[PDB]
RNA sequence: GCGCGCUACACUGACUGGCUCAGCGUGUCCUACGCCGGCAGGCGCGGGUAACCCGUUGAACCCCAUUCGUGAUGGGGAUCGGGGAUUGCAAUUAUUCCCCAUGAACGAGGAAUUCCCAGUAAGUGCGGGUCAUAAGCUUGCGUUGAUUAAGUCCCUGCCCUUUGUA
């Protein structure tokens, strides 16, 4: 309704360009390994009015957003909401976001292919790794 | 073509609505939005903010369609 | 040997069961336990007591 | 004045406002967090929705008797999107539904019957009729 | 008395072509409080004649896959049409439907006789009913198509199209096609 | 070299109860429905092809048809001939792969290459 | 004596409306309290099947039904009287029990 | 413990239609017409209709 | 000193109970203008509004529906209660207000004492529908 | 490269909450009720060989509020990474099932071509058959519910009668 003072049109947070024009729920699902369920909770559990437009939030609430998406553990999220729950290597508790998850989904592929697992050479041919019929669709 | 409509009221927008809209025959989230170049929900916002004040009258309430109205 | 000649089980699938006609284990209806081939209810309708009617 | 003779749609925002006003029901830890079925896609919207199912639940076992869990996931069931596959119709969460039946139990609204089933009690009743009274009487 | 929606009176509104005065049967042995009716009026010939106008419309109005059967909705389409119409013009709605109706109907169709492919066609005549049923066929594709993909709404586009259609608007989608249809008629003769 | 934050020198010593929550849901549910007596068998072959073997040099081939065996940490180190249905595939079961099948690991088609 | 019934269970309709009649008759003459026949819905056996053997033809589809009527008649009378009426009473074609209490 | 009427009909259904299979591969030889069983829970009897019975006896 | 017909429309069913008293007016315990689908209310006030009021005075009708879909049952209690009437006002009344009556809701709309008496058509196999066939590819 | 299909391209629409109605028919495997888990499901104790118990079969579209706003968007959910359960002796080429994350084509489809006349078309769910695990299939059942026609032999074929034929 009344006129935005200082309206942050563009956010810059985890690499990412965060348009403040789409409401603030929906408007951090623009960060990869953040969909509309996750954003959700994380937003609920800072206590932030979801109503509230991206732009017109203020440095130490983007701020708190930044670094309860980082430690979500700390924050009482449940075990079942983390992107990565039993991690093959350390098998820690954590949410991967866009660089983290890019790279792990990489070195995911990479150890699957090191050991020459079917899903690997499936992955390294550029096939279906679910067991679909790879005849009469699925072209290109 | 791209329709780059307002998320929030300006000044120039502002003043020109609580002037002009609180007299048009047909009252509605739609027109407004398309008239002023605004976006739905702050459109929608609107009506129900000068309904508050008292200058236009409610016709039919429905989650479809709000229809609003001039008095006199 | 005896531990290998019927060895697999077979308490579940298509293989346990059969038509108690002509031993078919294709298209066999086994609802009310008629437990017979499709072919062989056909030919056996009339005198069981299932009747066409429309 | 009795709950059939008022509009069914308020009555539940009325007899909500009653039980948040109440101050004494017992909200679980995971309210903030947890979805109501298998099949929806987000969180409920509203930040007071245990009150609003509360009473839609009582309003519920007002309006028959012998009601319980398996029940009222029966209840609050709706139409599973299955992406590419064709939708089927799915049950509400078990757990709070649960919860709830509990939590109203813990006003003494609600009562096990002998039968098996959950019914109203006589102070739930009252409760309920004296809603609905003053739901008929804001018009 | 009886009234369209209890508030929309049937005696202020009148016909101007004799042609269709037995073809528009919203009038007052044909007076309902709701166009949802749920007759017999495709039973047989000339049944649907007999069928308030409002229904033809709210039925003609529920046509593309996923609104078949969603009668219970293009009432109240139709319920918030009405009131815009009115807000919009100051006069009864059943009168601007009527005009609506009354411009919209092509006098003069075309029909093929000759072979597939090349186009050949004689100009004829259009049936009262034949009219009234292109009228509101015409009328409903102009406001679905037109509200498809823009905010605006069904109900105020429909509102539009109707305050468009009877007063002759070149805007109306229905007129546009009425012409169309009369200029070919016209070019072949 | 660690899996699931637990070095592979401690998951030797570590018994066979508390690995079960370590591996993903699918293995988990094998371990806890048990093995028959076939896993058994390949498994006192395996340990007595190693036991065996010279201490530089790898443990000599153990051919099976078994391609529904979980690997574990006593099977890392180990050559094993799996059957693909017409012949045997060798592998050497590498510390990182001890969450798979040996299937996984012997290919039963060959690639497709058009024509 | 007490409460004994009788369930008439049958595939034909006109056979078990018979047999049934003749059992409330028989009992009606010997001045015996019976509460009446209780026609219970009426079970239909469905079966559909492909016509063809093979698979080739237009897939056309049998409909097989199976009826099944069944009747209660009920007994205020004493068990030897029960017996005798429940007795004499056979057709081929009707499965008759009998339950007491 | 005891059967559905559904299942037992049906039941009766297969004993007819087998045994008259068994019949015929019997007593084609002798003009074997039908069958007709009726059931007693004392006894339950069943009638053979042939052409020639003096052999079939 | 009452009567109780039934009104049916497809599937559904709806008995109304009509007796003498003070113009109680009730459907499943619930009042007309308390009726779910709100959009048809005025279907439900069609022989109410037709005859008026003052025939209704001295008459307290109990409505119960059963089976069929939302509209159905609308059109199963609002011939329901027409039928109820009418049939009230043949045996404890003259013929002639039976008349007065009958000819009314005959001329306006004949659904209200005569049943639509069509019924949902059997399917048939090779398409989806009881007419529909499936697609036919030549080649 | 073709042939049945299912989900879509959105605002007459998605999402969140509230309200209120079926019918066919199946259960020696159908399931009420109580407890624990977000959920898939885990335990305990009952009813039913069935107008008796599941079950008053509280089904979905639809109806009424909320949020969204013409943006490949809160349309669409393909493809892919992690986990957590149920069958089964056995699930990897992932049987089904659940949770978080990833977010492709698709803006109504060229030549061409199918099906259909009233409780019909179409939308929309539910039960049966397959069934240890189990429906994008078929076979049934309700539910909401139309536009156009009451005609013609032009196309594609059919029946009878005349002729013509190497
Ligand atoms: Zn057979």
């Amino acid at each position: 309704l009344v006129i935005p003072e200082k309206f942050q049109h563009i956010l810059r947070v985890l690499n990412t360009n965060i348009d403040g024009r789409r409401k603030i729920a929906f408007a951090i699902t623009a960060i990869k390994g953040v969909g509309r369920r996750y954003a959700h909770v994380v937003l609920r559990k800072a206590d932030i009015d979801l109503t509230k437009r991206a732009g017109e939030l203020t440095e130490d609430e983007v701020e708190r957003v930044i670094t309860i998406m980082q430690n979500p553990r700390q924050y009482k999220i449940p075990d079942w909401f983390l992107n990565r729950q039993k991690d093959v290597k350390d098998g820690k508790y954590s949410q991967v976001l866009a660089n983290g998850l890019d790279n792990k989904l990489r070195e995911d592929l990479e150890r699957l292919k090191k050991i020459r697992a079917h899903r690997g050479l499936r992955h390294f041919w550029g096939l279906r790794v679910r067991g679909q019929h790879t005849k009469t669709t699925g072209r290109r | 073509d791209k329709l780059n409509n307002l998320v929030l009221f300006d000044k120039a927008t502002y003043d020109k609505l609580c002037k002009e809209v609180p007299n048009y025959k047909l009252i509605t989230p739609a027109v407004v939005s398309e008239r002023l170049k605004i976006r739905g929900s702050l459109a929608r916002a609107a009506l129900q903010e000068l309904l508050s004040k008292g200058l236009i009258k409610l016709v039919s309430k429905h989650r479809a369609q709000v229809i609003y109205t001039r008095n006199t | 040997h005896q531990q290998l000649y019927w060895s697999h089980p077979r308490k579940f699938g298509q293989g346990s069961r059969s038509c108690r006609v002509c031993s078919n284990r294709h298209g066999l209806i086994r609802k009310y336990g008629l437990n017979m081939c499709r072919q062989c209810f056909r030919q056996y309708a009339k005198d069981i007591g299932f009747i066409k009617l429309d | 004045v009795t709950v059939k003779d008022v509009n069914q749609q308020e009555f539940v925002r009325a007899l909500a406002a009653f039980l948040k006003k109440s101050g004494k029901l017992k909200v679980p830890e995971w309210v903030d967090t947890v979805k109501l079925a298998k099949h929806k896609e987000l969180a409920p919207y509203d930040e007071n929705w245990f009150y609003t199912r509360a009473a839609s639940t009582a309003r519920h076992l007002y309006l028959r008797g012998g009601a319980g869990v398996g029940s009222m996931t029966k209840i609050y069931g709706g139409r599973q999107r299955n992406g590419v596959m064709p939708s089927h119709f799915s049950r509400g969460s078990k757990s709070v539904a649960r919860r709830v039946l509990q939590a109203l139990e813990g006003l003494k609204m609600v009562e096990k019957d002998q039968d098996g089933g959950r019914k109203l009690t006589p102070q739930g009743q009252r409760d309920l009729d004296r809603i609905a009274g003053q739901v008929a009487a804001a018009n | 008395d009886i009234k369209l929606f209890g508030k929309w009176s049937t005696d202020d509104v009148q016909i101007n072509d004799i042609s269709l005065q037995d073809y528009i049967a919203v009038k007052e042995k044909y007076a309902k409080y709701l166009p949802h009716s749920a007759g017999r009026y495709a039973a047989k010939r000339f049944r649907k004649a007999q069928c308030p106008i409002v229904e033809r419309l709210t039925n003609s109005m529920m046509m593309h896959g996923r609104n078949n059967g969603k009668k219970l909705m293009t009432v109240r389409i139709v319920k918030h049409a009405f009131e815009i119409i009115h807000l919009l013009t100051g006069e009864n709605p059943l009168q601007v439907l009527v005009n609506a109706i009354i411009n919209s109907g092509p006098r003069e169709d075309s029909t093929r006789i000759g072979r597939a492919g090349t186009v050949r066609r004689q100009a004829v005549d259009v049936s009262p009913l034949r009219r009234v049923n292109q009228a509101i066929w015409l009328l409903c594709t102009g406001a679905r198509e037109a509200a498809f993909r823009n905010i605006k709404t069904i109900a105020e586009c429909l509102a539009d199209e109707l305050i468009n259609a009877a007063k002759g608007s070149s805007n109306s989608y229905a007129i546009k096609k009425k012409d169309e249809l009369e200029r070919v008629a016209k070019s072949n003769r | 070299f660690t899996y699931r934050g637990v070095d592979l020198d401690q998951l030797l010593d570590m018994s066979y109860e508390q690995l079960m929550q370590l591996y993903s849901a699918r293995q988990r549910r094998r371990l806890n429905r048990g093995l028959r007596r076939k896993q058994h068998s390949l498994l006192k072959r395996l340990r007595k092809a190693k036991k065996e073997a010279p201490p530089m040099e790898k443990p000599e081939v153990v051919k099976t048809h078994l391609r529904d065996m979980i690997i574990l940490p006593e099977m890392v180190g180990s050559m094993v001939g799996v059957y693909n249905g017409k012949t045997f595939n060798q592998v050497e079961i590498k510390p990182e792969m001890i969450g798979h099948y040996l299937g996984e690991f012997s290919i039963t088609y060959k690639p497709v290459k058009h024509g | 004596i007490h409460r004994i019934r009788i369930t008439l269970t049958s595939r034909n309709v006109k056979s078990l409306e018979k047999v049934c009649a003749d059992l409330i008759r028989g009992a009606k003459e010997k001045n015996l309290k019976v509460k009446g026949p209780v026609r219970m819905p009426t079970k239909t056996l469905r079966i559909t099947t492909r016509k063809t053997p093979c698979g080739e033809g237009s897939k056309t589809w049998d409909r097989f039904q199976m009826r099944i009527h069944k009747r209660l008649i009920d007994l205020h009378s004493p068990s030897e009287i029960v017996k005798q009426i429940t007795s004499i009473s056979i057709e081929p074609g009707v499965e008759v029990e009998v339950t007491i209490a | 413990v005891q059967i559905s009427k559904k299942r037992k009909f049906v039941a009766d259904g297969i004993f007819k239609a087998e045994l008259n299979e068994f019949l015929t591969r019997e007593l084609a030889e002798d003009g074997y017409s039908g069958v007709e069983v009726r059931v007693t829970p004392t006894r339950t009897e069943i009638i053979i209709l042939a052409t020639r019975t003096q052999n079939v006896l | 000193q009452s009567v109780q017909v039934f009104g049916r429309k497809k599937t559904a069913t709806a008995v109304a109970h009509c007796k003498r008293g003070n113009g109680l007016i009730k459907v499943n315990g619930r009042p007309l203008e308390m009726i779910e689908p709100r959009t048809l209310q005025y279907k439900l006030l069609e022989p109410v509004l037709l005859l008026g009021k003052e025939r209704f005075a001295g008459v307290d009708i109990r409505v119960r529906v059963k089976g069929g879909g939302h509209v159905a049952q609308i059109y199963a209690i609002r011939q329901s209660i027409s039928k109820a009437l009418v049939a009230y006002y043949q045996k404890y009344v003259d013929e002639a207000s039976k008349k007065e009556i009958k000819d009314i809701l005959i001329q306006y709309d004949r659904t209200l004492l005569v049943a639509d008496p069509r019924r949902c058509e059997s399917k048939k196999f090779g398409g989806p529908g009881a007419r529909a066939r499936y697609q036919k590819s030549y080649r």
